[PDB]
């Protein structure tokens, strides 16, 4: 006992596979706006961080209390520097590079650690490298 | 995944002691029917007379 | 014009608070200022009263917004 | 006198499976002379793995006693040297451990355990500190891979040879995967690579565990009559001294070589039937002892029209020493597959031959190769999309 | 009691196995997203061995928990366990889910089960009267999700009636159910309605049949990669038969691309059979790769001695092949296509006279092609000029066929067409893999400078300028 | 309530139809954007600058650049710098007051 109820499911049904289309298509679009747009966002807020000062480069003596490190700017000598909340203290070994701020100088970066004064030292020698092959007699 | 079971699937039989295993740019010209060379040869040097 | 584009948004959708979420909610995420401005206020000007989460959730991020 | 200690160790016996390939021929399946070398060659070195699958493919009848006497042997001998192994790692040094394992390495591959040895080398491998010592492992593998014709392990083994040549100047192993490499290339019918990297070797060799120098200088000779220009076989081949000297010893190939470049057609027919029979035996060339022929055939007829308008079909004929018919439906099958320039008129017997432009020659190959790279994009699209 | 201990022992985790692809398909509905009924019938044919006469008893008296008349239907035609040992009540549904019916999703999922062992026990008789039963229930039925497993039901309901070689009755089942997917959109119901029509046409040689229908209804294009390589092979069969195999070629090549990679092995069989006398009804040649592979040897071997005749343009070659080979053709629903292919090989064998000879005669190229006479001999050829076969002519009087220079082909505009035929590929491949890339949805502009770090440059640059200025 | 569930649904399917129209509006306007903001960042290479030497890149963005002055920097680099000319020991040139590699 329906009247155009079989003619409005049809009808709704029909809508509803359009709207599920141009819903998934849609999204598929608007990713790729957010894409560009953060592109485009990320460019101009890179004109400003360019301006911002460099940061130092400094080497670890030693870790100290309360958050405290002895570093040596490679041209300023030593200084006793705070600690970023986002470094942890244990990761500052003797001897790590690490990046100071400009004006407070504070430790906020552990940097890629340099040559390892050995093999600084065993470069310059430059002895042969050898094995048991390479010997005769 | 669906896999044709619709279509009867004729028995393999085949050789699985490496019949082939070859990577080349195989052209149909060697697989032509023919008597090898030294029969085709040995053939004909008599057929003059030599 | 982009600033009040976004804007007269909000006097088209008032009668439906729950569009205006949708179709501004990625323009409250543009790189140019003032459409994240209108885009704020086109939340503002269509969900007056009615307390749209939806719309106070895209707002909340609005808030701090590195433009003034 | 020393050439042959000088080569790499002989394992695989590369012989084994020449010798097992004449077997698979039905010509020669019944030969007692290669049968009695065969066995002789495993009851020797008592290679039980080889003895199955040589009576599982060829359908023998398993010596029980011998296949026992052997098996005995290998039993005994893998316990050894797993009892220097467990000596070795326990109380000596690493480099008297690698050895424990180069030795066990050593014999499975000796014996036929193909899957036993990859897997051993691959330990040995592991652990091995000196590179050229690592680059024997490689050499190994890479005899390994030509004695069951491995494709995916010699084209592998090949790529970490020449890395490791490359970190080491190791010229004496660089002229050595040369010839490897051209053996390869051989097997995967590349004639125009392996002329490149036999000529380079003729006077540097010293892979004596693959082949003997006039075998190799046999197939030296070979590949180059197919695979270089006019030009460059007569510098590299026809006045090379390290090739003259060799032939010295070989007439058979001297004349098959010098018939061709002296135009001697009628002698370097009966010099390509020879060869024929030769490389049929050949468990490197029999997969193309019938395209090399072919090929062969294709050169000679194109070098005597190259320098002539216009030949007579008998003129063809008795050049080559046959028939009319003979040069007709050869010169016919070959033109028609595009490798002749030249037509013949059958109602007067002429062949005129063409020239035709290297555009329209490099026009199809960019068509054919360039759609055999349309495929495999076509295919890979296919596989990454479910 | 090894084989009970072992056999219960896959038994209950096939048990668990059916628990969970009903569960998806239950979580379809509630979900509202009708491609989570995909991986229910992605394991179809896996379980479709992983079952047993007491599997089947375990869920589909488990699986109900309601005594309807589908319980009187389907607990009769399979066998019952007796009073086994581990008793482990398979109940799924308790309290409220047991009272409430099953949904018409998982009910007809069940019953295909029930109708799958029915064809491995060879009970069509008995497997026709639950697919029938089935036939009655998703026929009411109009829910969205069903369209994903009644394409499936469908699939195996004409396989009941191939084993019982009527194949008649079903096809006005097929067109009643097509024209109610068709009218639904039903995108993969149609498509498998579809396929099962061209088979059934193509069984009883209605190919007029077939090529009508092809040629009114339209593929669904968002069909599965299964589906279209069934419709491609049916409409390049088509094809083939209406000597249209220009047209043949592309679809039976892609009908190849779009078959299973590992699986579907008696399909690829099928279709390169196919391939290789339409390439060689073509004129083209017909890949040597193909006759390699270890499953196609032993079944393309008579084709390939049928390639090997027809490359040598050859009529008595061609005919031994024909008298040796033309039962395993007659066999292979192909003979027709091959007789056709005498043609061609006067075509080809023409076609190296002329690429050969500069002048021939026409004695001569009858011999080369085993004709009867040269008169006749000289018809054929006349005709393969007037075709564009070869350009020549022919001196009736001297009696010979003279071949035409052969004009440079790189002066003309045939490179230019054979590379825009594939740079409008290659670049077609490019677009279809850029529109096939997907940008996951991550938080876009979080990447950017965060609000708390932002503000501590504005905190710090006002005392740079309160005191340097300063 | 089937009528209004039926132009819901077509209002929501007009909707979806202007929102994808002024996305690909969007789309065509933020390339015209991103390639002004590539030229307006290019003022961050405005001379005078100090010339440093390329040491170590930390990661994609940020590197450590040896300056004429005689100080070792942990500074930022363009992007629309060619990576590839960051070879070890070359020459670069750094903002006179950040000393970021411009």
């Amino acid at each position: 006992g329906s009247g155009l109820r079989q003619y409005y499911l049809s009808k709704i049904e029909e809508l509803q596979l359009i709207v599920n289309d141009k819903s998934q298509n849609l999204r598929r679009l608007q990713a790729q706006r957010n894409e560009l747009n953060a592109k485009v966002r990320l460019l101009r807020e890179e004109l400003q961080l360019l301006q911002e000062q460099g940061s130092y480069v400094g080497e670890v003596v030693r870790a100290m209390d309360k958050k405290k490190v002895l570093v040596k700017v490679h041209p300023e000598g030593k200084f006793v520097v705070d600690v970023d909340k986002n470094i942890d203290i244990n990761d500052v070994t003797p001897n790590c590079r690490v990046a100071l701020r400009n004006d407070s100088y504070t430790l906020h970066k552990i940097l890629p650690n340099k040559v390892d004064p050995l093999v600084s030292l065993m470069m310059v020698e430059k002895v042969p490298d050898s094995t048991y092959e390479m010997i005769g007699g | 995944d669906d896999e044709f079971e619709e279509f009867p699937a004729e028995d393999w039989a085949g050789l699985d002691e490496d019949e082939d295993a070859h990577v080349w740019e195989d052209n149909w010209d060697d697989d032509n029917v023919e008597d090898d060379f030294s029969n085709q040869l040995r053939a004909e040097l008599e057929k003059h007379g030599y | 014009v982009r600033r009040a584009a976004v804007e007269s948004l909000g006097f088209i959708l008032f009668r439906t608070p729950e569009q205006c979420p949708s179709v501004v909610s990625l323009l409250s995420e543009s790189y140019n200022p003032h459409v994240r401005y209108g885009a704020a206020m086109a939340l503002g000007i269509c969900c007056a009263g009615t307390g749209n989460k939806e719309a106070i959730n895209l707002l909340e991020p609005m808030t701090n917004d590195p433009v003034n | 006198e020393n050439l042959e200690e000088e080569g790499l160790p002989k394992n695989p016996d590369l012989r084994i499976a020449q010798l097992r390939f004449l077997l698979s021929l039905p010509e020669h399946r019944g030969d007692a002379a290669v049968r009695d070398e065969l066995m002789a060659a495993v009851r020797d070195n008592n290679m039980a793995p080889y003895y199955e699958a040589l009576c599982k493919s060829l359908d023998w009848q398993i010596d029980v006693d011998l296949l026992n006497k052997m098996k005995k042997a290998n039993e005994d001998e893998l316990k050894r040297l797993d009892e220097e192994l467990e000596d070795a790692e326990k109380n000596l040094g690493e480099s008297e451990i690698r050895d424990a394992m180069m030795a066990k390495a050593e014999y499975l591959c000796r014996i036929g355990d193909k899957e036993g040895a990859l897997t051993a080398f691959r330990k040995t491998y592991d652990k091995t500190v000196a590179l050229g010592h690592r680059l024997d492992i490689v050499f190994y593998l890479l005899r390994i891979g030509l004695f069951y014709m491995d494709n995916d392990l010699i084209t592998r083994n090949t790529e970490k040879a020449k890395s490791l040549i490359e970190e080491g100047g190791d010229w004496d192993r660089r002229n050595r995967l040369k010839v490897y490499q051209g053996l390869y290339c051989v097997a995967i019918r590349d004639f125009k690579q392996a002329a490149e990297l036999f000529l380079d070797t003729v006077s540097t060799f010293t892979s004596y565990e693959l082949m003997d120098y006039k075998t190799f200088v046999t197939y030296t000779v070979y590949v180059s009559m197919i695979a270089l220009e006019r030009p460059d076989l007569r510098e590299k081949v026809i006045k090379g001294a390290e090739i003259l000297e060799v032939l010295h010893s070989l007439p058979a190939v001297r004349q098959y070589l010098f018939s061709l470049y002296e135009c001697r057609y009628s002698v370097f027919f009966q010099s390509l039937a020879v060869v024929e029979q030769e490389m049929k035996k050949d468990w490197l060339f029999a997969p193309h002892y019938r395209y090399y022929v072919r090929e062969m055939r294709i050169h000679a007829y194109s070098q005597l029209l190259e320098s002539y308008r216009s030949l007579t079909l008998g003129y063809m004929a008795e050049a080559f020493g046959v028939g009319v018919e003979f040069i007709d439906q050869e010169l016919s099958r070959f033109i028609a597959a595009g490798r002749l320039h030249c037509k013949i008129d059958k109602v007067n017997e002429i062949v005129e031959t063409n020239r035709p432009d290297s555009k329209n020659w490099q026009y199809q190959e960019t068509i054919k190769k360039g759609d055999l790279l349309l495929n495999r994009v076509q295919k890979l699209s296919r596989v990454i999309n479910m | 009691a090894a084989a009970e201990h072992s056999q219960r022992e896959l038994d209950t985790v096939t048990l668990e196995d059916i628990k969970e692809h009903v569960k998806q398909l239950e979580k379809a509905v509630s979900g509202k997203e009708p491609r989570f009924v995909l991986r229910a019938l992605r394991m179809l044919p896996s379980t479709s061995r992983r079952l047993n006469h007491y599997v089947l008893y375990k869920a589909v008296q488990g699986f109900f928990t309601s005594n309807n008349a589908t319980r009187d239907f389907l607990l009769p035609f399979l066998e019952e366990p007796m009073d086994t040992e581990a008793d482990l009540q398979f109940r799924p549904r308790t309290g409220k889910a047991a009272s409430t019916p099953l949904l018409p999703e998982v009910e007809a999922y069940l019953q295909l089960l029930v109708v799958i062992f029915m064809m491995n026990s060879k009970r069509y008789k008995e497997a026709q009267k639950i697919s029938d039963d089935l036939m009655q229930k998703i026929s009411t039925q109009n829910r969205r999700a069903l369209d994903l497993v009644a394409a499936k039901c469908y699939y195996y309901h004409a396989r009941v009636y191939e084993f019982l070689d009527k194949l008649d009755v079903v096809r006005s089942f097929l067109h009643a159910r097509l024209r109610t997917a068709t009218l639904r959109h039903d995108a993969d119901g149609q498509a498998t309605l579809l396929n099962l029509l061209l088979r059934n046409y193509l069984h009883y040689s209605l190919y007029d049949q077939a090529e009508k229908l092809v040629s009114k209804s339209v593929f669904p294009e968002q069909a599965n990669n299964n589906e279209w390589a069934r419709y491609l092979y049916y409409t390049g069969r088509i094809k083939a038969i209406q000597l249209e195999y220009s047209e043949a070629r592309r679809t039976m090549t892609n009908a190849l691309r779009k078959a299973p990679q590992h699986t579907a092995v008696g399909f690829k069989q099928t279709v390169h059979k196919l391939l290789i006398v339409v390439e060689l009804l073509l004129g083209e040649i017909p890949d040597r790769l193909q006759f390699r592979q270890p499953s196609l040897k032993r079944s393309l071997m008579p084709y390939f001695l049928l390639t090997q005749a027809v490359r040598t343009g050859n009529l008595a070659k061609f005919n031994q092949v024909l008298d040796q080979f033309g039962e395993k053709f007659q066999a292979d629903g192909t003979y027709t296509l091959i007789i056709r292919l005498r043609h061609n090989v006067i075509k080809t064998g023409v076609r190296m006279i002329s690429l050969s000879y500069s002048r021939i005669s026409l004695a001569d190229i009858a011999q080369k092609l085993q004709l009867d006479s040269p008169e006749d001999a000289e018809f054929i050829v006349a005709k393969a000029i007037r075709d564009g076969v070869i350009e020549a002519s022919i001196n009736h009087e001297k009696g010979y066929v003279q071949s035409k220079e052969m004009i440079d082909i790189y002066s003309t505009r045939e490179p230019q067409l054979a590379f825009h035929q594939r740079i409008s590929f290659c670049l077609d491949i490019h677009n279809m893999s850029v529109k096939a890339m997907r940008f996951p949805p991550k938080s876009y502009n979080k990447d950017l400078e965060s609000a708390e770090e932002r503000r501590e440059r504005e905190q710090q640059d006002l005392e740079f300028a309160k005191e340097m200025a300063e | 309530d089937l009528y209004s569930r039926y132009k819901k649904l077509q209002q929501e399917l007009e909707f979806l139809e202007v929102q994808e129209e002024y996305i690909k509006d969007e789309q065509k306007n933020l390339k015209k954007e991103f390639l002004h903001a590539q030229e307006e960042v290019k003022r961050i290479q405005s001379i005078p600058l100090v010339i440093g030497q390329f040491l170590e890149a930390v990661d994609q963005n940020t590197a450590i650049v040896g300056s004429t002055t005689g100080s070792n920097y942990y500074v930022r680099i363009l992007s629309t710098i060619d990576r590839e000319l960051l070879k070890p020991n070359a020459s670069v040139a750094l903002h006179k007051h950040s000393n970021a590699l411009v």
